[PDB]
RNA sequence: UGACUGCUCCCUAGCAUGCUACUACCG
RNA sequence: GCGGUAGUAGCAUGCUAGGGAGCAG
């Protein structure tokens, strides 16, 4: 139980009792966040509690060490030393401590909710394994109280497609369903497989993803593992590389881009690399450039989910052979398309899930935004590579940050990866204007992106605006907006080709009741992980404090090919914006 | 001397397969069993070198469990 | 095995080859068929009449050898017990050691 | 010793008595010097005791302490040191036969049942390459473990009865190469 | 000691002699000054160590009777432990097979040996080899102990599912021998 | 999963005795 | 000048309990 109070570098050997993680906390700072903080409890290779039939006294308080084992005052077998003493806690490694200078690091966030704004701002200015532990930390606090949340259950089993949910009485429920609720049954007394259920409409109707068998008294609830510790930084110092030795360059050049030979040679001489791109910025097309070009090299290739891997992996077969990936399945969602079970290629994709740890050369990962540095650390502990490129962008579809209470920060203060930029500069350059239009183009890189893009592409005047104010009307429990859908309705009938497209919307009842009377397959917002389609609609809503709060889904425009609808009910993105404006009818 | 390095090697290779869970195959355990009781009892460093190929040829022919690259390249046998 | 004692001792010359000391107490180990084989050994146990007119004769030189000895019953409260962290036999090795039941 | 709060009754005391016999006075204030002496001494030779018992009480719990951190860490990693230890003996013993089963089964060729001793003794191996083949066997002779095998029966992945004529750096890559050789003991 | 009936008389006197130094005391009231706290010291000492024999013995109930206690809780969980084991191994009799042997007796008395050797639902047979098996349990029927059995099952050592037709005169080198058939008894 | 006995070494807590100095009253 | 009495600290012996370990039948 010997671990390291990193909280000064320490070696030691105990940990605060009635804290969150109960971390390694030297005899400097678990003396101070005791007497402070009252964390009165400290484990140890044995905890120190009174040792004598029935004491209630466990605090290392006044306890005191003697006959080999912790007594107490109250009751005073004393012949002893106090445990807390001369500013140090006993224990090992009482001799060869450091000691820290900022004090309130637990006083500060181990009391907190692990959302306050004045805790993430200092933590941006931390070292990185302090940081590091902060974002294990607030893992470990998303799951501690996800076991503080409700159950689901059915004790009845109704005809298909009409049945009824209770979920509880009396405590403070919403959740966007993002990751969805996969308990397992119970019949008597054992447990019996029932699969994964989705809920989203809602007698109360029912949709269904898969066949199933309901059982009588069937529960749902969620079990969480906890985040093991890991043993590698997320950044890594500036150190250009001698040459491009060690590579194996091949004498054939792609001619279709004009900004190929310069950015390999530039990688060839750099050693690390970040990017801010938007979707359909080299993420499409330039990985297999690179796996051409670099055979040798091995090349891992990994997205938070499936899904956006797919959108390399279905052209990746034709002009590649098919045995070039290999991904590995559990026993989320995936299809078995490609051969699995084998975990030695060349080109060996990768999960965030889980892989085994062999060999790499090359990083280069896709979108790495809906995680905080635990995907950079988890990626850079799974597997060690010589060269990184970080394609993505660290504001592209951010994790929601579980509870808001506080407003939104300023996306300029992100984790580690968004400041560091924004503070010494753009390393490389980098651009796929082939699918993405100049209408958003423009904006986009008048906002956040200055100097980066051109525009390449004309625009068909086709993009819809519509200046509506519209009226809202809350409830106790939801809101149904009747003047935009109308409008975009009454908006849509005017052209004969918009019966293709899909449901997009920020609420899924909404676009689920809305369906019912038109007919249109149901989506929602998670990820539009590498889907890219002509046709969409968007909404918002509501806008005020979740939709109209930053820029959240700015990139996420970028989807459509020769234009989009995305109206605004206010004057901040339309200044100089030009959507072709129409009076209403 | 080379006799006695033997019998214990073969007191260190039936942990490693006892702790791999051969235990649960008693048509297999029965014969490790065999071969570890019988070098123990040997009066030869001739037919104890014999009896600790069959017994090592067990861990070597059960595939994932041992990684034996990873093994061989830690400060031993090259 | 104690890999560092008999490295300890081969680097004192021990262990050498024509030695007057050789190890021969080893830890055997035995396969699934171990307990009912052991078992099986009672059949060494026939029945077996006795001479009565010479057994009654030595049943009374044998008392003699315990003569010199005093013995009798003894309440529950001088009844002296060592090492009560041992096992109870069946039907009760389920619940506890025979702690529990010389408390209970 | 020094630094304890009860010592500056054993120094002014001690000075005192000390230097009072070169002027020197009455035998009244001599008692009454030593009887102030011993009367702050005792609780020198009693505040220096319970911390000369404390002081190795100390350092004796925690070296329990370190007994019951290694005895959990020896304990933890059992298996990843057995590994080491028996091949770390397994080099030392440099064996012919076993420096042989090793080095073959590092390659790949490892073996599918146990190495029998008798003089029928069918053995079943992979061999995975060509190279692994060519070096290993040549003809109908196979050699592994310090001993020869004579080859009855080559068979490829699925059932496919290679001719030993047709497998030779050519025909080669044309099959399936993780190959399962059937041999049996010689003499 | 903020509570012992005589720390009164030990402060009174403690103030007399101490805070009254200062004062010219001659050697007449030193008497006083000496002779007062004095005694009143010796009878606190003795207030003293009888009170912390007294906490002594004190602190030796609260401790032996916390394990009476401990005790009965524990004596409650066992009396209820073999209660609910007699009580689950008697709702098992089929009292039909019973009570026509207790009945059929001169007295009600029976050997204890065939209780379950006639009133029994199913049988276990353990086998060690094939020889043994087929002068015992040939086929899907077979007799023992005057009745009529009917095979149900037949696992083998490792508890793996054999069937019927694996067990040949010569397949038999292929399973994991001592092999337990379960049989339910005919009519 | 871990029986019944006997002997013996080491460590901690409590009780009484054995030569001393300290106290204080008493001779 | 000495003896007795009641606390306090310090060093060894024996006994009674608890804990860990070694050997024998
Ligand atoms: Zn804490
Ligand atoms: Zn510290
Ligand atoms: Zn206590």
């Amino acid at each position: 139980a010997v671990g390291a109070c990193v909280l000064c570098n320490s070696q030691t050997s105990l940990r605060c009792g009635a804290c969150i993680r109960r971390p390694f906390l030297c005899c400097k700072c678990c003396y101070d966040h005791v007497i402070s903080t009252s964390h009165k409890l400290v484990l140890s290779v044995n905890p120190y509690v009174c040792n004598a039939p029935g004491c209630d006294v466990t605090d290392v308080t006044q306890l005191y060490l003697g006959g080999m084992s912790y007594y107490c005052k109250s009751h005073k077998p004393p012949i002893s030393f106090p445990l807390c003493a001369n500013g140090q806690v006993f224990g090992l490694y009482k001799n060869t401590c450091v000691g820290s200078d900022n004090v309130t690091d637990f006083n500060a966030i181990a009391t907190c909710d692990w959302t306050n704004a004045g805790d993430y701002i200092l933590a941006n200015t931390c070292t990185e394994r302090l940081k590091l532990f902060a974002a294990e930390t607030l893992k470990a606090t998303e799951e501690t109280f996800k076991l503080s949340y409700g159950i689901a259950t059915v004790r009845e089993v109704l005809s298909d497609r009409e049945l009824h949910l209770s979920w509880e009485v009396g405590k403070p429920p919403p959740l966007n369903r993002n990751y969805v609720f996969t308990g397992y049954r119970v019949t008597k007394n054992s447990k019996v497989q029932i699969g994964e259920y989705t809920f989203e409409k809602g007698a109360v109707v029912y949709r269904g993803t898969t066949t199933y068998k309901l059982n009588v008294g069937d529960y749902f609830v969620l079990t969480s593992h906890t985040v093991m510790p890991l043993s590698a930084p997320t950044l890594v110092p500036q150190e250009h590389y001698v040459r491009i030795t060690g590579l194996y360059p091949t004498l054939n050049i792609s001619d279709e881009f004009s900004s190929n030979v310069a950015n390999y040679q530039k990688v060839g001489m750099q050693k690390y690399s970040t990017l801010q791109g938007p979707p359909g910025t080299g993420k499409s097309h330039f990985a297999i450039g690179l796996a051409l070009y670099y055979p040798s090299a091995r090349i891992v290739y990994t997205a938070c989910s499936h899904a956006a891997v797919d959108a390399l992996c279905e052209k990746a077969l034709k002009y590649l052979p098919i045995d070039k990936c290999s991904r590995i399945i559990p026993a989320v969602e995936c299809f078995d398309k490609f051969k699995v079970n084998s975990t030695l290629e060349q080109y060996v994709f990768c999960t965030v899930n889980a892989l085994p740890e062999t060999t790499a050369d090359i990083v280069v990962f896709d979108e790495i935004s809906m995680a905080t540095n635990y995907d950079l650390s988890v990626v850079n502990a799974r597997l060690r590579a010589k060269h990184y490129v970080y394609i993505g962008d660290p504001a592209q579809l951010p994790a929601p940050r579980t509870l808001l209470t506080k407003g939104t920060l300023e996306p300029e203060y992100f984790n580690s990866v968004c400041r560091l930029m924004k503070t010494i500069g753009p390393d490389m350059f980098l651009g796929t204007c082939r699918r993405c239009p100049a209408e958003i183009v423009d904006t986009v890189s008048a906002l956040v992106y200055d100097n980066k893009l051109k525009a390449h592409k004309d625009k068909s005047a086709q993009c819809f605006k519509m200046f509506y104010k519209g009226v809202i009307t809350h409830d106790v429990s939801s809101a149904i907006n009747r003047p935009q859908i109308g409008v975009v309705r009454e908006f849509l009938t005017r052209n004969p080709a918009w019966r293709k497209a899909v449901f997009i919307s920020p609420y899924n009842s909404q676009n689920a009741v809305a369906s019912k009377i038109l007919g249109l397959p149901t989506q929602t917002v998670d990820s539009s992980q590498g889907s890219e389609y002509d046709y969409v609609i968007f909404t918002q809503t509501t806008e005020t404090a979740h939709s109209c709060n930053v820029n959240r889904f700015n990139v996420a425009i970028t989807r459509a090919k020769v234009g989009i609808l995305c109206i605004m009910s206010d004057r901040d993105l339309y200044d100089k914006l030009q959507f072709t404006s129409l009076e209403i009818p | 001397s080379k006799m006695s390095d033997v019998k214990c090697t073969s007191v260190v290779l039936l942990s490693v397969l006892q702790q791999l869970r051969v235990e649960s195959s008693s048509k297999l355990w029965a014969q490790c069993v065999q071969l570890h009781n019988d070098i123990l009892l040997a009066k030869d460093t001739t037919e104890a070198f014999e009896k600790m190929v069959s017994l090592l040829s067990v861990l070597l022919s059960m595939q994932g469990a041992v990684d034996i690259n990873k093994l061989c390249e830690e400060m031993l046998d090259n | 095995f104690n890999k560092d004692f008999y490295d300890f001792a081969v680097s004192k010359g021990f262990f050498k080859e024509g030695s007057s000391v050789e190890l021969k107490h080893f830890f055997f180990a035995q396969d699934g068929n171990a307990a009912i084989s052991d078992y099986d050994y009672y059949r060494y146990n026939l029945p077996t009449m006795c001479d009565i007119r010479q057994l009654l004769f030595v049943v009374e030189v044998v008392d003699k050898y315990f003569d010199c000895y005093d013995g009798g019953c003894i309440n529950a409260n001088q009844v002296i017990v060592n090492n009560l962290d041992k096992s109870a036999g069946f039907p009760f090795n389920k619940w506890g050691k025979a702690r529990l039941y010389y408390d209970s | 010793f020094s630094s304890l709060p009860s010592y500056a009754a054993f120094a002014t005391a001690q000075e005192a008595y000390e230097q009072a016999v070169a002027n020197g006075d009455s035998e009244v204030v001599l008692k009454k010097l030593k009887k102030s002496l011993n009367v702050a001494k005792s609780e020198f030779d009693r505040d220096a005791a319970m911390q000369r018992k404390l002081e190795k009480m100390a350092d004796q719990a925690m070296t329990q302490m370190y007994k019951q951190a290694r005895s959990e860490d020896k304990r933890a990693k059992v298996t990843s040191a057995m590994q080491t230890m028996l091949f770390t003996m397994l080099r030392k013993l440099d064996n012919d036969a076993l420096n042989n089963i090793i080095n073959n089964a590092r390659d790949g060729c490892v073996p599918l049942n146990i190495i029998p001793l008798t003089t029928a003794a069918k053995l079943m191996v992979v061999i995975p390459d060509y190279n692994t083949y060519k070096n290993t066997c040549d003809g109908t002779t196979f050699t592994y473990a310090s001993a020869l095998w004579e080859i009855q029966q080559v068979v490829d992945a699925d059932s496919k009865i290679v001719q030993l004529s047709e497998i030779s750096m050519d025909n080669s890559p044309n099959l399936a190469w993780p190959l399962i050789v059937t041999a049996l003991r010689a003499n």
